[PDB]
C-alpha cells in the first residue's frame, strides 16, 4: 500500500475477467474480443451485426440485468480502414457493476440503431452522426443535434480541422448573418510535445 | 444587529423563529483577513534514504488489458447481487 | 403476510399473487429453452439460473423470506426480471448467437496504442 | 444480405470540404525525422501525413502570424505507409510518399581506440 | 441508508379533519408564508454601497496581469516561455532575443485580454515570479483592442499595481 | 531612456518606433502610444559590483524562494564580473 | 467487396431516390422563397437546386449516392420546418463572397495560392 | 552463419559477433538511455548511464561499450538496472546548474528528457554547486560550460568527424574540465554539428540565442542548396518566420552532419 | 421550505407533474434525482464510492410519486444531507500534503523548484510538455449535483 500508487483490486478484476468468458460462451456468434484493464474495467469487443443481439442480452439476462445505458459514443483512428470505434458504456444497477461494448463501422457501413434496447441511445446515435457522420440504420429521427443547421462536414473526425472552414460574421450590404472562408488573425500555434524517449516499456510495441 | 427590541420581537413573531441567533449577515465571528503566515507539511516521499523512485512508481506500474477471449461450470453475474438498502434510523420518514 | 401497499417505485404494481406469477413464467421461460440446441450455452446456463429460482419459489411461501433469497429486489422486481427473461430467450432463437463467429475483424482492429 | 460495389473508394463528396482544399492541396506522407538535437528515436516510430504549407501574414493590429489556410495545422498519424496511402486516397489528396530512414547499423568496437597500429587509435580520452 | 421524503399517511380523526378544513377554507398556510416575506422586510439588507464599498477578496484573487520587476529595476521575465506553453487559451505571445546587455529578454510579450480565461497557470509556472494576476478587476474597456496588451501595458500594470502585488504574493507564497 | 524619432514618436525599450511614412502610427492620432518609461537595462546598470571573497558565489535574486533558481556563478575572470543569469546582478571577487 | 448497403442495393434502385429528392427540392423551391421571404425568384431557387445535384453527377457508388440522398433529406427537411433561417437558406448563394479569377495570371498576381 | 542468440529481457535476437549490448537492445525496439555514446562516435563509456543488468551477472555492464555474448539475457528494465539509472542520473544533476528557464536546451534536452524518464523525481543533495568559467571558441558556439556534463561527445567529434585536434580535458577530478586550455576558436567548416551533440546546453548556437522553444517551432524537411551536395536539412520556423537550420539524417549523403555555411 | 413545501399553490405546480415510471427512468438513461424521485434506490456515491465518501455518514433521499413535487423534496433533503457531510469534512479533516508526493505528475513546491535540480526540470517539463499517461481508456463517472457526469476518456 504505497502511497501514492493505486492499490490494486484483484478480486474484481477476477469478477470481471469470469463473467467476460461467460458472454463470449454465449454469444460466440459476434463476440471477437474480451479483456480487462489493469483498473478493472471489462470491455466486450463484437462484430457490429451482434449490436442488437449483444445490447439485448446484457439488458435482459437475469445474471446480465445492465438496465441503463450510460454513455454511447464513439472514437476515430484513420489509421484503421473501419476508422469508427462506436463504444457503449452499460450499466448495471442489479450487480452494480459496468460493462463496455464496443464495435466499428467505416463511412459508408450502416450500423443498427440500438433504440430498440435503449431509447437513451436515440440522441446519442444523433450526436454520432453529427460529429462523426455514422448512419444509424432504422433511427427514428436521424439529423444533426449539435453543429448549426446546414453545417457541412463532421467536427470530431480527425481530419477535420480545429477551427473548420467557415466563419459567420454580421454584413450590412445584405442585412444578415453570412458565412465566408475562415481567416485567423492569429493562427493556432501547433506545439510538438512529445519527448522522443519512451515512457512505458510495459506498452511497447514489437518491431 | 442594530434592529431594535421591538423589531426583532416583530420578525422573530412573523418567522416563527428566533432568527437573531443565526444571522444571516455576517458580523465578528469571521475569521480576520490577515492570518499568521502557515508551514505546510511535506509528503511521504521527502526522505533521503529508502526512497528510490522505482519503488514508488504508480505510471510504470500500469499494464496493458488482460486478454481474455480473443479470435486470434456455473452461471456468473458481473459481481454478487447488490445489497438492499436500510431505512434510516436519523430520520426514516421526511 | 400482510400484502404490500406499494413496491415504492413509480409504475410498478403490486402483485397479488407472486408465487403463482413466478411458477407460470419460469415454467415458460424452461419451456422456450427447449427449443434452442442441448450444447447451447444460453440455454445450459439459462436453464440453471431459471431452476435455481424457481426450487426457491418452490421452497419458500412467504414473499419477505423469499425476497430475501432471490436477491432480486421487490418480488414484483423479480416477476419484471423473469418476463424480460421469456423475451430475450424467444429473440435469441431466432438470433442463433451460439453458431460461430460471423466474422474475424480486420488485423489490426482492436490494437492500441495504433 | 450484401452487394457488391467494384469501383474505388471515393468520399470526397460526403466530407464536406471545399473543393479548393481537395485539389489544389498537396500530402506529404513521411515518417518524421529525428530531432538532432536529442539522440532519443521514440518520435520516428508512426507515419505522418501534412499537407502544403501557405501563406502567413502579420497581423496589422498586433504582428500576429495570420493565415487563410484551414489545413495548416493539420497532421494525421499512421501505423504503416499503406495506411496513409490508402487515407489520402480515397479523400481525394494527391500526395507524395517518402520512404522511411532507418540508421544504418553500425560496427563499434571499444578496442579500436588503441589500435596497434591502425589510424583508429584515439589520441584522447 | 435511504429516507422517503413523501410517504404519509394524514389521521383521520375528527380534530385533524377539522384543521385541513379551516386550513383549506382560512388559508392559514398562505398566512403563514405572508409571515415569512414580513420577517424579511424588517431584516437589514444585505446590500453593500458600490462603488464606495467592495465586496471582500483574498490574496489569491485572479484579475488583471502584470510584469514584475526585481527591487534593482529589471525585469524579472527572462523569455523562457513557460507561461506561453502552458496557457489553455493560447492567449499569450512572446519573441526574444539577446538585449544590447546580452541578457536574455522578452522583445514581444502579449497577453489577449479576450482570449484569456484569467485560470492563472500562467503564474503557476513561471519559474521566477515575473508574470502575476494582480487584484485589480475594473479594466472594462469601449473598445475591443483596449484589452489586447503589449510588453509595454504589461509593465505599466507592474509598475502601477506593484504595491499590491508584492504584498499579496507575501501573503500567499507560503501555500505555494 | 526613452528617445523620440525624428517624427517626434517615442522609442520603446525593445526599439520600436513606425518609421516615417508608415501608416500604421494613425492608431496614435489622438490618443497616445504606451511606453514604459523605465527601461530595465539601465536600471540593472544602475547597480554596483558587489565584492566577495570567494571564486564561487551564488545568487538567488533576493528574498529567498520570492526570487529566482539558485545559480552559483564563477568568478575566476579578473578581466569581467560574474553576471547573474537571471537578474543581472554583477560579482567580482577582490584581490 | 461484399459490402453492407444503406439503402440502394445498386446505381440503378439510387438514382431512383435521387429524382425522388429531385422533385420534393423542386417542388420546395416556390414556398421557399415566399415562406423566407427571399428576394430571389423561383427560377434562381431552382438553378441553384439543379446546380447541387449537378455537382455530384460524376458518383458511381450507391453507398455513396445513398448518403448524399440522406443528407439532402435532412436539408429539405430543415428548410420545410423553417428550422433555418433566412441566413442559412442564402448561404447557398454566397452573396458576399467577392470574385475570385479561375485563371493562372489571375491568381500569380495576388499571391501564391495555386 | 556466425551470428549468435541473446536475448533482451527473455525476448530471442541473433546478433553478429561484436554487437554491443546496446546494440542488441535496438534489434528488439529498445533504446537504452545514454549520454556519452553516440553511434557515429567512437565508444567512450564514461556517462555510465547506460549501465544494465545481466541476468545471473552481479555486476552491471556499460551497454554501450560491452559485446554481447551467447545466451547473455540483458534485463533492460529490472530493479537493478532501474536503481543503477537513478544512481548516475542523481550524480549528473549534483552540480547541474538551475538554468532550464534560460538555458536553450530547455524542451529538447536529453538531460531534462532522460531525468524524467529514467530518474529520480526529487533531490537530496544539500551541498553548493561547482562553477565553471566559460571560454570562447569563436562566434559561432556559445560556451556556458556550467551546463557541461564532462561526456566527451565534442572532444570525440573535433577529433575524428571534423580532424582537429584542438578539444580536450584539462585538469581532473571534479574539477575537470571541457576546452582548449589556451585562447582557441573552433572554426572548422564542421564545426556547429558540435551543437548538436553536445546533450546539454553547454554549447549552443549563438545566432539562434534565445529566440524560440522546440515546442513552438514547426518542422519542414528540405535540401541543402549551398552546396553541391545537398544535404537534408530540417528548416524550423515559427510563426511564418524561419530560426533555424538542423540536419537530417541521410546515410548515403549527409549522415547528419551540415557544414557551418549551410547551418 | 416555509414559501414552497406546504404551499398550495406550489403543489398545484409541481404535484402530479412530470411523471416518469422507474423503469422508463432506466431506459430513458437517467440518473441522479431524475431516478431518485421514482423510488429507485441508487446513489453513486454509496455504491461506486469514491475519495473518501465510503467514510461519511448520510441519507438518499427517496421519492414516491416520481413528479416534480419529489424531485423538489428530494434537492431540499438532499442540501440538508449535503450539510452532515459538510459537518464530518470539518471534524475529521486530516494532516499533510495535498497533492500527490509523485514530481513526475505533481509539479513541486516553488521554494522546490527555485533550490534543486531535479525539481526545476520537473516544473520545467510538466508545464511545458506534461506528464504523459499510460495508454488505456477509461469510463469514469462520479455523482454529481445534477446526476451521473462522467468521461470516457482515451
Ligand atoms: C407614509 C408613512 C411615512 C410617514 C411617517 C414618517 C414617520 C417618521 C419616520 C422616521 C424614520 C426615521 C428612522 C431614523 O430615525 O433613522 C435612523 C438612522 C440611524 O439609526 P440606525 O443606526 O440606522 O439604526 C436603525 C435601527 O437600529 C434598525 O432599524 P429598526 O428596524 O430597528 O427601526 C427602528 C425604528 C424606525 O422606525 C421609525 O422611526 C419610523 C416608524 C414609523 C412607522 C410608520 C409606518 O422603528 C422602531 O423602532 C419600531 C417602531 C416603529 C413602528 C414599527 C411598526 C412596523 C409595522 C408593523 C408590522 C405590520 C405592518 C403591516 O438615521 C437615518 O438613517 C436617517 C434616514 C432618514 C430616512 C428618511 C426618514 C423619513 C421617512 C419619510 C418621512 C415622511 C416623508
Ligand atoms: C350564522 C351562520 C353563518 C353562516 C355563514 C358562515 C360562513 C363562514 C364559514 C364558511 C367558510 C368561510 C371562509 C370562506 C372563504 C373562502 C374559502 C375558499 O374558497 O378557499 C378555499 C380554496 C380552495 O382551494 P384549494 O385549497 O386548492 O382546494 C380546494 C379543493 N377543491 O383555496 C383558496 O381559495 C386559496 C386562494 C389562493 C390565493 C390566495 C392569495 C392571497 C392569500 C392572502 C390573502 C389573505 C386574506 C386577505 C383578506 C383581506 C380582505 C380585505
Ligand atoms: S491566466 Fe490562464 S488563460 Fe490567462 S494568460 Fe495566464 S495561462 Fe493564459
Ligand atoms: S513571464 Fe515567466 S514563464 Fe513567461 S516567459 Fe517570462 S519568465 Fe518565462
Ligand atoms: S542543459 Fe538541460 S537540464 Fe541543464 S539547464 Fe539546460 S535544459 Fe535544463
Ligand atoms: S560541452 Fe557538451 S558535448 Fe562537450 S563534454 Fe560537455 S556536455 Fe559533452
Ligand atoms: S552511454 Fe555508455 S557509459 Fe555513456
Ligand atoms: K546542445
Ligand atoms: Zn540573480
Amino acid at each position: 500500500t504505497r502511497p501514492t500508487v493505486r492499490p490494486r483490486n484483484d478480486v474484481a478484476h477476477k469478477q470481471l475477467s469470469a463473467f467476460g468468458e461467460y458472454v463470449a460462451e454465449i454469444l460466440p456468434k459476434y463476440v471477437q474480443q474480451v479483456q480487462v484493464s489493469c483498473f478493472n474495467e471489462l470491455e466486450i469487443c463484437i462484430h457490429p451485426d451482434g449490436v442488437i443481439p449483444v445490447l439485448t442480452f446484457l439488458r435482459d439476462h437475469s445474471n446480465a440485468q445492465f438496465k441503463s445505458l450510460a454513455d454511447l459514443t464513439a472514437v476515430d483512428i484513420p489509421t484503421r480502414q473501419n476508422r469508427f470505434e462506436i463504444v457503449y458504456n452499460l450499466l448495471s444497477l442489479r450487480f452494480n457493476s459496468r460493462i463496455r461494448v464496443k464495435t466499428y463501422t467505416d463511412e459508408l457501413t450502416p450500423i443498427e440503431s440500438s433504440v430498440p434496447v435503449y431509447k437513451a441511445a436515440n440522441w446519442y446515435e444523433r450526436e454520432i452522426w453529427d460529429m462523426f457522420g455514422v448512419f444509424f440504420a432504422n433511427h427514428p429521427d436521424l439529423r444533426r443535434i449539435l453543429t448549426d443547421y446546414g453545417f457541412e462536414g463532421h467536427p470530431f473526425r480527425k481530419d477535420f480541422p480545429l477551427s473548420g472552414y467557415v466563419e459567420l460574421r454580421y454584413d450590412d450590404e445584405v442585412k444578415r448573418v453570412v458565412a465566408e472562408p475562415v481567416e485567423l488573425a492569429q493562427e493556432f500555434r501547433k506545439f510538438d510535445l512529445n519527448s522522443p524517449w519512451e515512457a512505458f516499456p510495459a506498452y511497447r510495441q514489437p518491431p | 444587529a442594530s434592529a431594535t427590541r421591538f423589531i426583532q420581537w416583530l420578525r422573530n413573531w412573523a418567522s416563527g423563529r428566533d432568527l437573531q441567533a443565526k444571522l444571516q449577515l455576517r458580523y465578528q465571528e469571521i475569521s480576520k483577513r490577515t492570518q499568521p503566515p502557515p508551514k505546510l507539511p511535506v509528503g511521504p516521499s521527502h526522505k533521503l534514504s529508502n526512497n528510490y523512485y522505482c519503488t514508488r512508481d504508480g505510471r510504470r506500474e500500469a499494464m496493458p488489458p488482460s486478454i481474455v477471449m480473443s479470435s486470434q461450470k456455473k452461471a456468473v453475474s458481473p459481481a454478487p447481487p447488490i445489497k438492499r438498502w436500510e431505512l434510516s434510523q436519523d430520520e426514516p420518514y421526511l | 403476510g400482510l400484502l404490500k401497499k406499494t413496491t415504492g417505485l413509480v409504475g410498478l404494481a403490486v402483485c397479488e399473487t407472486p408465487h403463482e406469477r413466478l411458477k407460470i413464467l419460469y415454467t415458460k421461460i424452461l419451456d422456450v429453452l427447449g427449443h434452442i440446441p442441448k450444447n447451447a450455452a444460453y440455454r445450459k446456463y439459462t436453464e440453471q439460473i431459471t431452476n435455481e429460482k424457481l426450487s426457491m419459489v418452490k421452497a419458500e411461501p412467504d414473499v419477505k423470506k423469499l425476497e430475501e433469497r432471490l436477491q432480486g429486489g421487490q418480488i414484483e422486481e423479480v416477476i419484471l426480471q423473469a418476463e424480460n427473461e421469456l423475451s430475450l430467450a424467444r429473440k435469441m432463437i431466432q438470433w442463433k448467437p451460439w453458431e460461430p463467429l460471423v466474422e474475424e475483424p480486420p488485423a489490426s482492429q482492436w490494437k492500441w496504442p495504433i | 444480405q450484401l452487394i457488391t460495389v467494384d469501383e474505388k473508394l471515393d468520399i470526397t463528396t460526403i466530407t464536406g470540404v471545399p473543393e479548393e482544399h481537395i485539389k489544389t492541396r498537396k500530402a506529404r506522407i513521411f515518417v518524421p525525422a529525428r530531432n538532432n538535437m536529442q539522440s532519443g528515436v521514440n518520435n520516428t516510430k508512426k507515419w505522418k501525413m501534412e499537407f502544403d504549407t501557405r501563406e502567413r501574414w502579420e497581423n496589422p493590429l498586433m504582428g500576429w502570424a495570420s493565415t487563410a489556410d484551414p489545413l495548416s495545422n493539420l497532421v494525421l498519424t499512421f501505423s504503416t505507409k499503406e495506411d496513409a496511402v490508402a487515407f489520402a486516397e480515397k479523400n481525394g489528396w494527391s500526395y507524395d510518399v517518402e520512404e522511411r530512414k532507418v540508421p544504418k547499423p553500425k560496427s563499434k568496437s571499444y578496442g579500436a581506440n588503441f589500435s596497434w597500429n591502425k589510424r583508429t587509435r584515439v589520441s584522447t580520452k | 441508508t435511504y429516507k422517503y421524503v413523501n410517504l404519509r399517511e394524514p389521521s383521520m380523526d375528527m380534530k385533524s379533519v377539522t384543521d385541513r378544513a379551516a386550513q383549506t377554507l382560512l388559508w392559514t398556510e398562505l398566512i403563514r408564508g405572508l409571515g415569512m416575506t414580513l420577517s424579511y422586510l424588517f431584516r437589514e439588507p444585505a446590500t453593500i454601497n458600490y462603488p464606495f464599498e467592495k465586496g471582500p477578496l483574498s490574496p489569491r484573487f485572479r484579475g488583471e496581469h502584470a510584469l514584475r520587476r526585481y527591487p534593482s529595476g529589471e525585469e524579472r521575465c527572462i523569455a523562457c516561455k513557460l507561461c506561453e506553453a502552458v496557457c489553455p487559451a493560447q492567449a499569450i505571445t512572446i519573441e526574444a532575443e539577446p538585449r544590447a546587455d546580452g541578457s536574455r529578454r522578452t522583445t514581444r510579450y502579449d497577453i489577449d485580454m479576450t482570449k484569456c480565461i484569467y485560470c492563472g497557470f500562467c503564474q503557476e509556472a513561471c519559474p521566477v515570479d515575473a508574470i502575476v494576476e494582480g487584484p485589480n478587476f475594473e479594466f472594462s474597456t469601449e473598445t475591443h483592442e483596449e484589452l489586447l496588451y503589449n510588453k509595454e501595458k504589461l509593465l505599466n500594470n507592474g509598475d502601477k499595481w506593484e504595491a499590491e502585488i508584492a504584498a499579496n504574493i507575501q501573503a500567499d507564497y507560503l501555500y505555494r | 531612456g526613452v528617445r523620440t524619432s525624428p517624427t517626434g514618436e517615442k522609442v520603446t525599450h525593445t526599439g520600436q518606433v513606425y518609421d516615417d511614412g508608415d501608416y500604421r502610427k494613425v492608431r496614435f492620432v489622438g490618443r497616445q502610444k504606451e511606453v514604459n518609461e523605465n527601461f530595465a537595462i539601465d536600471l540593472i546598470a544602475e547597480q554596483p559590483v558587489s565584492q566577495v571573497g570567494s571564486r564561487v558565489i551564488s545568487c538567488d535574486g533576493g528574498g529567498g524562494a520570492l526570487g529566482h533558481p539558485r545559480v552559483y556563478i564563477n568568478l575566476d575572470k579578473e578581466t569581467k564580473t560574474g553576471t547573474c543569469g537571471y537578474c543581472g546582478l554583477q560579482f567580482r571577487q577582490q584581490h | 467487396t461484399s459490402v453492407k448497403p444503406i439503402f440502394s442495393r445498386d446505381m440503378n434502385e439510387a438514382k431512383r431516390r435521387v429524382r425522388e429528392l429531385y422533385r420534393a427540392w423542386y417542388r420546395e423551391v416556390p414556398n421557399t422563397v415566399h415562406l423566407f421571404q427571399l428576394d430571389i425568384s423561383v427560377k434562381q431557387g431552382r438553378d441553384k437546386v439543379r446546380e447541387m445535384f449537378k455537382k455530384n453527377a460524376h458518383i458511381t457508388d450507391p453507398r455513396v449516392v445513398d448518403l448524399l440522398v440522406i443528407k439532402g433529406k435532412m436539408e429539405l427537411e430543415e428548410t420545410i420546418k423553417v428550422w433555418k433561417q433566412r441566413t442559412h437558406v442564402m448561404r447557398f448563394f454566397h452573396e458576399t463572397e467577392a470574385p475570385r479569377p479561375k485563371d493562372f495570371l489571375s491568381k500569380f498576381y495576388v499571391g501564391h495560392d495555386p | 552463419s556466425n551470428l549468435i542468440e541473446v536475448f533482451v529481457d527473455g525476448q530471442s535476437v541473433m546478433v553478429e559477433p561484436g554487437t554491443t549490448v546496446l546494440q542488441a537492445c535496438e534489434k528488439v525496439g529498445m533504446q537504452i538511455p545514454r549520454f556519452c555514446y553516440h553511434e557515429r562516435l567512437s565508444v567512450a563509456g564514461n556517462c555510465r548511464m547506460c549501465l544494465v543488468e545481466i541476468e545471473k551477472a552481479p555486476k552491471v555492464v556499460a551497454a554501450c561499450a560491452m559485446p554481447v555474448m551467447k545466451g547473455w539475457n540483458i534485463l533492460t528494465n529490472s530493479e537493478k538496472t532501474k536503481k543503477a539509472r537513478e544512481g548516475v542520473m542523481e550524480f549528473l544533476l549534483a552540480n547541474h546548474p538551475l538554468d532550464c528557464p534560460i538555458c536553450d536546451q530547455g524542451g529538447e534536452c536529453d538531460l531534462q528528457d532522460q531525468s524524467m524518464m529514467f530518474g529520480s523525481d526529487r533531490s537530496r543533495f544539500l551541498e553548493g554547486k561547482r562553477a565553471v568559467e566559460d571560454k570562447n571558441i569563436g562566434p559561432l558556439v556559445k560556451t556556458i560550460m556550467t551546463r557541461c556534463i564532462q561526456c566527451t561527445r565534442c572532444i570525440r567529434f573535433a577529433s575524428e568527424i571534423a580532424g582537429v585536434d584542438d578539444l580536450g580535458t584539462t585538469g581532473r577530478g571534479n574539477d575537470m574540465q571541457v576546452g582548449t586550455y589556451i585562447e582557441k576558436m573552433f572554426m572548422s567548416e564542421l564545426s556547429g554539428n558540435i551543437i548538436d551533440i553536445c546533450p546539454v546546453g553547454a554549447l549552443t548556437s549563438k545566432p539562434y540565442a534565445f529566440t524560440a522553444r522546440p515546442w513552438e517551432t514547426r518542422k519542414t524537411e528540405s535540401i541543402d542548396v549551398m552546396d553541391a551536395v545537398g544535404s537534408n536539412i530540417v528548416v524550423s520556423t515559427r510563426t511564418g518566420e524561419v530560426m533555424r537550420i538542423l540536419p537530417r539524417m541521410h546515410e548515403d549523403i549527409n549522415e547528419e552532419w551540415i557544414s557551418d555555411k549551410t547551418r | 421550505e416555509e414559501m414552497l413545501t406546504n404551499n398550495r399553490i406550489w403543489r398545484n405546480r409541481t404535484v402530479d407533474i412530470g411523471i416518469v415510471t422507474a423503469e422508463d427512468a432506466l431506459n430513458y438513461g437517467f440518473s441522479g434525482v431524475m431516478l431518485r424521485g421514482s423510488g429507485i434506490q441508487w446513489d453513486l456515491r454509496k455504491t461506486q464510492p469514491y475519495d473518501v465518501y465510503d467514510q461519511v455518514e448520510f441519507d438518499v433521499p427517496i421519492g414516491s410519486r416520481g413528479d416534480c413535487y419529489d424531485r423538489y423534496l428530494c434537492r431540499v433533503e438532499e442540501m440538508r444531507q449535503s450539510i452532515r457531510i459538510i459537518s464530518q469534512c470539518l471534524n475529521k479533516m486530516p494532516p499533510g500534503e495535498i497533492k500527490v508526493d509523485d514530481a513526475k505528475v505533481s509539479p513541486p513546491k516553488r521554494a522546490e523548484m527555485k533550490t534543486s535540480m531535479e525539481s526545476l526540470i520537473h516544473h520545467f517539463k510538466l508545464y511545458t510538455e506534461g506528464y504523459q499517461v499510460p495508454p488505456g481508456a477509461t469510463y469514469t463517472a462520479i455523482e454529481a449535483p445534477k446526476g451521473e457526469f462522467g468521461v470516457y476518456l482515451v
